RNA sequence: AUUGAAAUC
RNA sequence: UAGUA
RNA sequence: GAGGCAGCAGUUAGGAAUCUUCCGCAAUGGGCGCAAGCCUGACGGAGCGACGCCGCUUGGAGGAAGAAGCCCUUCGGGGUGUAAACUCCUGAACCCGGGACGAAACCCCCGACGAGGGGACUGACGGUACCGGGGUAAUAGCGCCGGCCAACUCCGUGCCAGCAGCCGCGGUAAUACGGAGGGCGCGAGCGUUACCCGGAUUCACUGGGCGUAAAGGGCGUGUAGGCGGCCUGGGGCGUCCCAUGUGAAAGA
């Protein structure tokens, strides 16, 4: 049927990436786009934006990349080097404040669900909550 | 605090007396998903006003018999039948688990 | 206890001049002189690519044969300073040069280690006033590290203290030479010795 | 300059009409112990031209190893083959805690305080081979601050 | 397995078990000897390798190995037992100890005195 | 009945007391239900005397006899001195 | 005796 | 036939 | 008929193995007594075990182009080795002298049977600890040296005798066996056997896998169970946050 939307998403991106794609649909939901704010706010993505395609809404996704490169495999370094999800529907991951991951000494996003809103790890280490861990990008 | 439970009741084939289902979820002590585990408890009912597919709360009581420790405090909600079968089928299924 | 056997036999084998017997091991040989290599039947033979084990070894030898203390007391120490706050290395350079018996020397009270302990065995060494007669104590910052006046007289005393009427003592450590009494002012830093040893290479030594 | 290594020499066999028939196979690294180093592999009739040979290779395969005070940016893993390397940042007083391999390979960066686990199959090439790509892919505050910017 | 998998079935602990019933764990256990053949080893060793059978205080009978040089053992002889592999010899799983009951330590023995059971000699010494 | 008394602690030559209350049919080093001081026999310390006084009124003050070196102790540090 | 042997004189 | 590259 | 040490000692038996039929109620605690006191193998101590942890001794400084002996030797030499000898120095042990803290209460006297003041009795450890005086160069063993793993040579022995944790050493030139010399490692210890966690992401939650390596059910149907598209609203069980209670002492 499509068992995680959330993980279809984190992957669709995952795989046009890897193949230098420039834009991607995903079937649209609320709490998709949520996710994809603080993925172009981050500066992972440039960008989404709603359309509709066969009378349909999706998102279209807007991906970004490095510089083109130096010598045998010129092809650009990633922005988006890793995006991976945690909780998932046969086993759901929640945290409080006190043990939210530092992703990558610092240079590593975690996306994470809570009563305040869908939030940066450092957002909600400073708003002080935790909740549904719901992936990592770096 | 006396314990306050609320489940279903799933018989009153007893005088005086309802069996109550009451279910509960928790994350996994080492694999985190969420699993539910569930427990009937005999609850004293004096004027055998509930009856089946009652959803009802349940409180920690002075002792009524050998594994009555609990009376039925208020109905929540009356129907349920379905959890009643969903229940029944489940005790009927155990008869081809055999040898 | 102790080691004791002949010596200045690694003022050889670990390759480099210990300081071990004092005022001959300053002259015309800590045999390092008339003789630079290890040991035995097999000493000057062709020598031989060391595994990184061995050479993690030899350079703890080295330290712990320096300052004469054993493997069991040594160890100890180090234990101790990795759940010390700070740099571990130093740390235990720091303690293992806070042991009497070798501030005593320090002080040039004694000529050697081995001799600085047994005027601390002995009696003839006091910390502030009492006397103190373990070669193990931590001496501290502050302390007094005293000759017994009722030893002062003793040849041995008077010959030493004599010839450390010229001579400097540690950035650590002063030394009033005719009250015949000194003073431990702080712990030392990795800096103030120039020791021959790598003591990174001890640190990796424990951690298998 | 810098200074070289060797890690591992080992000696290989083809068969061949009557008689077997060696051959000399040498891991070196070079480093300057100060974020530049460089692993070579090289084989070789007699042991001297494979490790001069791995010499010469070594030098010719070099890396950008972004240090922050002896010790690295980040964590990374990294599967060669089913050769698995893990890398941990860690504090002064610390030391080099690997095995030989990626000792080696991290000492002569300029490395002094990392923590390491080889994972999966240990083979030296393989895992040396991992040590490299996990190097040949850190990053820094810098570098990222300059991809994410657009 | 699915996490639903696990939390029905788990993992399975891991039990090995004992290379040497000398039973209650027992670092030692006492023997009398039975039987004092000589055995022909096996792979690619040749060579009359020294053994004894002995019933134990734990009801169970044994073939153990007598190392050393010579020795002094016989059907009644009475032995201490601590279990060491030969290797050489299929189910020869446990040695004597020489230095303890009838078992004699080992004459002229000059190197590896602890083990063979041989107090020190008094020649220059 | 109740009691203030002396708990040993420390080790062999080197006594060590805790004035404690506790149930009087309790074994000497067993669970107590309140510290309310301690004591050093051979005063090695400058401080070889300690006890907080207002808690012991209070258990006084709900009965609780204390062993006869207890109350010295306990007088030391004048819990029992008015005005 | 033959190769270190087993076999064999 | 056994040990042995 | 009598009896019941899984109280303290101690005897026996099983067993690889586990202590003194000890001193004291002086201290703390307990019971009865108004008190003096009586009882307490609780306890406080001593005794035996390197059984564990910590401390310390068996010397210190001089001392040959280097004794003797013993090991190697391409017969020149090399090693043990500053090691001994021997020169001065200090003075573990041992002898003498002095000598504790642990103990101030209960009790008695003043006061009032209170508060406060005064006073006396009491040490099993013990003539021990510690102090002063005198003062003798005065114990070293065990494991290891093929690789992993730190340390090599000569004899002996010939798939024998034997070693071996694992790979494996021994068939007349063995750094792997046995002895020598020498060397390495620990040192009042050093080895061995057993058992536990480790390394073992080798039950994999962190952290594994299944075409051919161990591993997809012979196929369906579907019961329970697990899982569940887009939007809005109510509830607040899951989940998150703040306060507060609990989380004994010992341990870390
Ligand atoms: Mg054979
Ligand atoms: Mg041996
Ligand atoms: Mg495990
Ligand atoms: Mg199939
Ligand atoms: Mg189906």
């Amino acid at each position: 049927m499509l068992t995680d939307p959330i993980a279809d998403m984190l992957t669709r991106i995952r795989n046009a990436t890897r193949v230098y794609k420039e834009s991607t649909d995903v079937p649209a939901s609320r709490f998709k786009e949520e996710i994809l704010r603080i993925l172009a706010r981050e500066g992972f993505i440039k960008g989404y934006e709603r359309v509709d395609v066969d009378g349909k809404p999706y998102l279209r996704v807007y991906l970004k990349y490095g510089p083109r490169r130096q010598g045998p495999d010129p092809r650009p370094e990633q922005v988006i080097h890793h995006i991976r999800r945690i909780s998932k529907p046969g086993r759901r991951v929640y945290v409080g404040v006190k043990e939210i991951p530092r992703v990558r000494r610092g240079l590593g996003i975690a996306i994470l669900s809570t009563s305040k809103g869908v939030l940066t790890d450092r957002e909600a280490r400073k708003l002080g909550v935790g909740g549904e861990l719901i992936c990592e990008v770096w | 605090p006396k314990k306050v439970l609320t489940g279903v009741v799933v018989s009153d084939k007893m005088q005086k007396t309802v069996t109550v289902l009451v279910e509960r979820q928790f994350p996994h002590p080492l694999y985190g998903k969420v699993i539910k585990r569930s427990k009937k408890y005999l609850a004293h009912d004096p004027e055998e006003k509930y009856k089946l597919g009652d959803v009802v709360e349940i409180i920690e009581s002075r002792p009524i018999s050998k594994r009555k420790r609990f009376r039925v405090l208020r109905l929540v909600e009356s129907g349920r039948m379905d959890l009643v079968e969903k229940y029944l089928i489940r005790r009927q299924n155990y008869e081809s688990l055999s040898k | 206890g102790r080691y004791i056997g002949p010596v200045c036999r690694l003022c050889r084998r670990e390759g480099v001049k210990l300081y071990l017997k004092g005022e001959r091991c300053y002259s015309p040989k800590c045999a390092m002189e008339r003789r630079p290599y290890p040991p035995g039947q097999h000493g000057q033979k062709r020598a031989r690519r060391p595994s990184d084990y061995a050479v993690r070894l030899r350079e703890k030898q080295k330290l712990r044969r320096i300052y004469g203390i054993s493997e069991r007391q040594f160890r100890n120490l180090f234990e101790e300073a990795s759940k010390k706050k700070g740099v571990t290395g130093s740390v235990f350079l720091g303690l293992l040069e806070s042991r009497l018996d070798n501030v005593v020397y320090r002080l040039g009270f004694a000529v050697s280690r081995r001799q600085a302990r047994q005027l601390v065995r002995h009696g003839h060494i006091t910390v502030n006033g009492r006397r103190v007669d373990l070669p193990s104590y931590r001496v501290r910052p502050g302390d007094e590290i005293a000759v017994a006046e009722k030893s002062r007289n003793l040849e041995l005393i008077r010959q030493n203290l004599e010839a450390m009427k010229g001579r400097k003592v540690g950035p650590w450590l002063s030394l009033d030479v005719e009250g015949m009494k000194g003073k431990f002012l702080r712990l030392p830093d990795r800096e103030d010795l120039a020791l021959p040893v790598n003591e990174q290479l001890v640190i990796e030594f424990y951690s298998r | 300059d810098f200074e070289e290594k060797m890690i591992l020499i080992r000696r290989t066999a083809r068969m061949q009409a009557g008689g077997r028939r060696f051959r000399f196979g040498a891991l070196v690294v070079v480093g300057d112990r100060q974020g530049r180093v460089g692993l070579g592999f090289g084989k070789a009739p007699e042991v001297p031209l494979a490790v001069q040979k791995a010499g010469y290779y070594a030098r010719r395969n070099m890396v950008e190893v972004p240090l922050q005070n002896g010790t690295i940016p980040h964590e990374i893993e990294v599967e060669f083959g089913a050769s698995k390397i893990v890398l941990k940042p860690a504090a002064p007083g610390t030391g080099v805690i690997a095995g030989a391999v990626p000792r080696a390979i991290l000492e002569l960066a300029g490395v002094t305080d990392i923590l390491t686990k080889e994972l999966g199959s240990r083979n030296p090439i393989n895992i040396a081979y991992a040590t490299m790509e996990a190097l040949r892919q850190l990053r820094t505050k810098a570098d990222v601050e300059r991809l994410r910017k657009g | 397995p699915t996490i639903n998998q696990l939390v029905r079935k788990g993992r399975e602990k891991v039990r090995k078990k004992s290379k040497v019933p000398a039973l209650k764990g027992a670092p030692f256990r006492r023997g009398v000897c039975t039987v004092v053949r000589t055995v022909t080893p096996k792979k690619p060793n040749s060579a009359l390798r020294k053994v004894a059978k002995v019933r134990l205080t734990s009801g169970y009978e044994v073939t153990a190995y007598i190392p050393g040089e010579g020795h002094n053992l016989q059907e009644h002889s009475v032995v201490l037992i601590r279990g060491g592999r030969v290797k050489d010899l299929p189910g020869v799983r446990y040695h004597i100890v020489r230095g303890v009951y009838d078992a004699a330590g080992v004459k002229d023995r000059k190197k590896s005195r602890s083990k063979y059971g041989t107090k020190k000699p008094k020649e220059a010494a | 009945m109740v009691k203030i008394r002396l708990a040993r602690f420390g080790s062999k030559h080197n006594p060590h007391y805790r004035i404690v209350v506790t149930d009087a049919r309790r074994k000497r080093d067993g669970k107590y239900i309140e510290k309310i001081g301690y004591y050093d026999p051979r005063k090695t310390t400058p401080d070889w005397l300690k006890v907080d006084v207002e808690r012991a009124r209070y258990w006084l003050s709900v009965g609780a006899q204390p062993t006869d070196t207890a109350r010295r102790l306990l007088r030391q540090a004048g819990v029992f001195r008015q005005e």
